[PDB]
RNA sequence: CAGCCGCGGUAAUUCCAGCUCCAAUAGCGUAUAUU
């Protein structure tokens, strides 16, 4: 479309093929592009379990303040949602209402996991990386991108053996021991 | 072969030059006038040059101080009064309970003085004409556009005070 | 050219740096660059390195400015360290 | 330290005291040393120099 | 000074190093002090920057100049003093001679 | 007081020059050229608004 | 700066216009007759590439107002290569010179003088700078040169009379194309003596906002002239507002 | 100058090692061979040399000056700041009362 | 007037009349009902050392959508107000300027919307 | 926060050289009242 002259732009105020308002800004393409995220619906299914925690945070809101059966709730949740690594603390209630987002839990994801681990530069890089055979958690190799990692498995995300990148780090800090088959 | 790590390819909002907001997306210092000592404008000399505003005619009219003749007794020296385009607006603007601050100002001893800006906006249409040019004397009882008048150095201010007008900012009246 | 650019070279950091060539004159402050495209001249009624290697008072002037700055930025340093720890030793 | 005592029974009746340096660090007197008889043990805020004086303040 | 005589203001000077100590040199006072315990504070706090980098490097972190960069025999990295190579092809050489 | 007044107007005279350019009469000698330099990215041109 | 001296010539901001720099700068103009000088100033040969010889001019702001303009710090000199200026005033034609440098072969400079003996001068040097013209008139009378005038881009005006505003006025109204540039030299002296230099300068800048020049900069010529001021402005024939 | 140890620049991380070349022992043949001219050459370097670092030092001489002035031109700021805000906290106060 | 839930439950009867279909007590009051009610009682607090404009801020609503749920519910006040004016029943008093709360203002939550009275006729 | 008080020394010591800057000037401050 070329640029609407004056009187133009006035009869056509509403008028925009790239922006509606039912795109939401674009949220969920910024943070696919953000977390190099590939498949189209991640982000609105993220977007449904995000939606599953609110509503409940806001029904435990509705509850009476000095109420055990809220307390409890509350609290099991925050720490449920703690050990996922969803919620960096587990201080405020306000942070299963403010600090449930998509890019929260898409910050669990593998390739995430291992740029913030330094394994890899970028996170498209670890996306390659674990398409590529390289990567395991614990005894089992990963392949998926979209896996999602515990605060507990974080511990056990490395490099696989015979890797050509593990003996490359190995090569470079010259510790490369073939016995071990790097 | 294909390559690895493939995503859909979608609107980069940060980036596209097709959205408006992506769409949108010498140095001037100037010179410290001639006429001008430290604080102290020496060129200045009668017969002044007193742009007036609407609110200095409306006090003069209350305080029953005529205009020309006000002045002349304020600086003990010949005066040139000049209205602009933007003031009698102004006036015209303030509607039918100050037709008498109309036609006072129609006086022919008042020098009209045309505005080639948009709106009527007198504070800022004398402050730039001040701002240009050091020859003009600022009548006004506004206390805002006092309050810029006096930051702007080398410019007389005068007031409807009492009986009479009263001068500000100009070593000559004694 | 880059061999034109390699043999003014020096004429273009004389005025540069002219604000230290003179102890009386002083300039407005300017952060000149070598422009892409310039070109030398003469006027009509030997660089500008050479005339200032043939005066001999600037060259008096620069020994001895560069002397008392070498004096600033010798002290304190490597020679005054083993001086002191060699005043230990002797006695 | 050196040269303030003379032995270690004077030393031993000033152990506990606040001396401070021409610098200005702050410090205190710990315990006499048994040879030679003058010398003391300090322990001061910082690492001192050959060049400082310990001073003693008295009345 | 609104109320205070110029004598009060006098210049208290300095005293120096004594004649039997002047072999260890210059008497420090407060000003230099300050300098030499900044200076020691200064290179204490970015060692120890250094020491808890050093404890947390993740021995599982790969570059792609690891590829570039080298590493001695004793466990430090190479660095060329005149790479940005260092090696003259044969036919660089004849020209060169 | 009036020796004080006379280098107060000295020191007030050699202030304005650095405030602003003043006139010194014109050139005697051959023109030998700007002494502090010419700057192409500086403009003292007092600009009208409106 | 002597002869033999070496120089750097680098181009201005503005164009048609260069700085030799050395200990001193000089504001430079190239030379469209070279090897001669108008007025004897000193000259800067450039051997460029077989190659051939290129001489440059010093632009004297104490002779020419249009330099101290330039010195002083103009915003916008609509004086450009290749376009039309309308000189008003030529006189001799020692600043008409650097103009018809500035504006190079494809400019044309039609400079306006009413007496005739520096206007054998003038004819003389439009000999060997075919880019002026001169005009032999009274520019109070805009209408008689209207056969020979059509259409400049710009229009400067350098002449000293109480009447200027009538004169820059009854020129642009007739060969000034619109949204063009004026650019002019106020001597408070030769308009009203009686009055202050500011009142004078207040006055000409209003006249030419009736006559529907808008004044886009102002500038007083400081330490190279005493109350004289340039104001370059732009001819808004549809609208000042 | 800072002294890192050894065994903490073996252990520093990719990011985070440090650069330190070696001095050269032996003459390399670029060495042995570049050629440094001499008399007018020599007289020419020097000059350039002594410009240089009398340039660079007497525009560090006028930074500390500036340094100095800022320095105290800002306390005397300051002074002005408590001051004026002072007077305006009296001045609220009292328009207050007022209304 | 001194005492505190008494007034509380005075002021908040409506809320609770609206939303419970007593459980005035804040350890029994659940929901939209607690809500709204903490609202009410921060909103009250906040009020007297809150600058107006940055304490009571209406939602954004486009200009036609506004000025109908205006129109519809003054017509609503005006509708009450004659039936209780013709059967005659006596009614709290009421500012010159602001809208009369009513169970549809309650229920709607239109309050927040269109907000007390008019800012611009109460400037003017 | 302050500092005429330091360790010796009063013919004893030549030291921020008498620390720098501002304004009025044979005049120039303070207190209280008052426009
Ligand atoms: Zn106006």
């Amino acid at each position: 479309v070329r640029k609407l002259k004056h009187h133009e732009q006035k009869l056509l105020k509403k008028v925009d093929f790239l922006e509606w308002k039912q795109d939401q800004g674009h949220r969920d393409t910024q943070v696919m592009r953000t977390y190099h995220i590939q498949n189209r619906e991640d982000y609105h299914k993220y977007n449904r379990i995000c939606g599953d925690i609110r509503r409940l945070a806001n029904k435990l809101s509705l509850l009476p303040p000095t109420d055990p059966f809220r307390r409890k709730h509350e609290q099991l949740l925050l720490d449920k949602l703690y050990a996922m690594g969803v919620l960096t603390t587990k201080s405020k209630i306000s942070d299963l209402e403010n600090k449930v987002t998509v890019s929260a839990i898409c910050r669990r994801r593998l390739p995430v996991i291992m740029h913030r681990l330094k394994m890899a530069e970028t996170i498209q890089d670890a996306v390659k990386f674990i398409e590529q055979g390289h990567v395991r958690v614990g005894p089992n190799l990963i392949n998926d991108p979209a896996y999602l990692v515990t605060r507990n498995m974080e511990d056990y995300v490395t490099w696989v053996d015979n890797s050509k990148i593990k003996k490359t780090l190995l090569r470079y800090r010259n510790q490369i021991d073939d016995f071990d088959f790097s | 072969t294909r390559k690895f790590g493939l995503v859909k390819r979608t609107l980069n909002t940060k980036k596209d030059q097709r959205l408006k907001k992506n769409q949108e997306n010498t140095r001037n210092i100037p010179q410290v006038s001639s006429a001008l000592f430290f604080q102290y404008n020496q060129a200045i000399k009668p017969p002044y040059q007193v742009l007036i505003d609407t609110n200095f005619i409306n006090f003069s009219i209350q305080k029953k101080v005529d205009i020309v003749r006000g002045m002349m007794d304020c600086l003990l020296a010949k005066c040139n009064p000049l209205i602009t385009d933007c003031v009698m607006a102004e006036l015209e603007k303030l509607g039918p309970k100050y037709r008498i601050a109309l036609k006072l100002a129609r006086d022919p001893r008042i020098k009209r003085l045309s505005c080639s800006h948009k709106g009527t906006y007198a504070d800022d249409c004398l402050v730039h004409r001040v701002l240009q040019h050091k020859c003009y004397i600022v009548a006004t009882n506004d206390a805002g556009l006092k309050q810029r008048i006096r930051k702007i150095p080398g410019i007389p201010l005068m007031s409807v005070g009492g009986h009479a007008y009263v001068i500000e900012k100009l070593p000559d009246v004694f | 050219d880059d061999n034109m650019r390699r043999e003014v070279q020096r004429d273009l950091l004389l005025i540069k740096h002219r604000a230290a060539l003179d102890p009386k004159r002083h300039y407005k402050k300017q952060r000149w660059e070598v422009p892409e495209r310039f070109a030398i001249g003469t006027i009509i009624e030997s660089t500008i390195l050479e005339t200032l290697m043939g005066d001999e008072a600037s060259n008096k002037y620069f020994k001895r400015k560069y002397n008392e700055i070498q004096e600033k930025s010798t002290s304190g340093r490597k020679a005054h360290y083993k001086k002191m720890k060699e005043m230990r030793k002797k006695r | 330290i050196k040269d303030m005592f003379s032995s270690a029974m004077e030393v031993a009746r000033f152990e506990g005291a606040q001396i401070k340096t021409v610098s200005g660090i702050r410090g205190e007197i710990k315990r006499a040393l048994s040879k030679p008889e003058g010398h003391y043990r300090a322990a001061f805020e910082d690492k001192i120099l050959m060049s400082d004086i310990v001073i003693l303040r008295s009345w | 000074a609104k109320l205070v005589h110029d004598v009060q203001k006098k210049q208290h000077r300095e005293r120096s190093q004594l004649t039997s100590r002047s072999r260890y040199g210059f008497l420090e006072k407060h000003k230099d002090y300050v300098k030499r315990a900044q200076d020691f504070h200064r290179k204490q706090s970015t060692l120890k920057v250094l020491r808890e980098k050093a404890k947390e490097r993740n021995p599982d972190e790969y570059y792609h100049a690891m590829h570039s960069r080298k590493t001695d025999a004793k466990g430090l990295l190479i660095s060329s003093r005149h790479g940005d190579d260092e090696s003259l092809s044969m036919d660089q050489v004849k020209l060169l001679k | 007081s009036r020796v004080k007044k006379r280098k107060k107007y000295q020191k007030a005279q050699k202030k304005l020059k650095s405030v602003r350019a003043v006139y010194s009469g014109g050139q005697s000698g051959v023109y030998e050229g700007e002494k502090t330099g010419i700057k192409k990215g500086l403009t003292r041109s007092v600009k009208f608004k409106n | 700066a002597r002869g033999g001296a070496k120089v750097v010539i680098e181009p201005h901001r503005h164009a048609g216009v260069y700085i030799a720099r050395g200990k001193e700068d000089l504001l430079v103009t190239k030379n469209m007759a070279p090897g001669e000088s108008v007025y004897g100033e000193k000259r800067i040969s450039v051997e460029e590439p077989p190659p051939t010889k290129v001489e440059y001019r010093v632009w004297n702001p104490f002779r020419s107002k249009l330099a101290a303009g330039i010195m002083g710090g103009l915003d916008e000199l609509f004086i450009a290569p290749g376009k039309k200026v309308l000189y008003l005033g030529a006189a001799s034609g020692t600043s008409v010179s650097h103009v018809s440098d500035v504006v190079g072969p494809e400019g044309v400079v039609y400079a306006v003088e009413f007496s005739h003996r520096p206007g054998r001068e003038l004819i003389s040097m439009a000999k060997k700078r075919p880019n002026i013209i001169p005009i032999i008139e009274d520019a109070r009378h805009p209408q008689k040169y209207r056969m020979l005038i059509g259409m400049v881009d710009c229009v400067f005006a350098d002449v000293a009379q109480p009447d200027q505003a009538r004169i820059i006025a009854l020129n642009s109204h007739m060969f000034l194309k619109d949204q063009g540039g004026v650019v002019i030299s106020i001597k408070a002296n030769c308009i009203d003596s009686t009055v202050d230099a500011e009142t004078v300068f207040a006055r000409e800048v209003q006249k030419l906002r009736e006559e529907r020049i808008k004044p886009l900069e102002q500038l007083t010529l400081e330490p190279y002239e005493r109350d004289h001021c340039i104001v370059v402005g732009r001819y808004m024939r549809s609208g000042l507002k | 100058g800072l002294k890192v140890p050894k065994a903490v620049q073996k252990e520093l991380p990719f990011k985070s090692q440090i650069h330190q070349m070696k001095p050269q022992k032996k003459k390399t043949y670029m060495a042995k061979r570049a050629v440094v001219l001499g008399g007018d050459e020599k007289k020419a370097r020097s000059f350039i040399q002594k410009v240089l670092t009398i340039s660079k030092a007497k525009d560090s001489k006028r930074k500390e000056q500036k340094a100095s002035q800022r320095k105290e031109r800002l306390k005397k700021l300051a002074k002005m700041e408590e001051e004026k805000s002072q007077r305006d906290k009296e001045k609220k106060k009292e328009y207050f009362a007022q209304n | 007037q001194n005492d505190l839930e008494l007034q509380q439950f005075l002021r908040e009867s409506h809320l609770l009349s609206a939303f419970n279909n007593i459980v005035y007590q804040d350890d029994q009051v659940i929901g939209k009902a607690r809500s709204r009610t903490l609202e009410m009682r921060l909103n009250r607090l906040s009020r007297v050392n809150g600058h107006q404009d940055k304490i009571n801020k209406l939602e954004k609503v486009p200009m036609h959508i506004r000025r109908g749920m205006i129109d519809k519910h003054v017509k609503r006040i005006k509708k009450y107000e004659q039936e209780a004016a013709e059967g005659g029943i006596v009614l709290s008093k009421v500012k010159k300027g602001q809208f009369r709360k009513i169970e549809s203002t309650y229920k709607k939550d239109i309050e927040r919307r269109i907000g007390g009275s008019i800012k611009a006729r109460d400037k003017e």
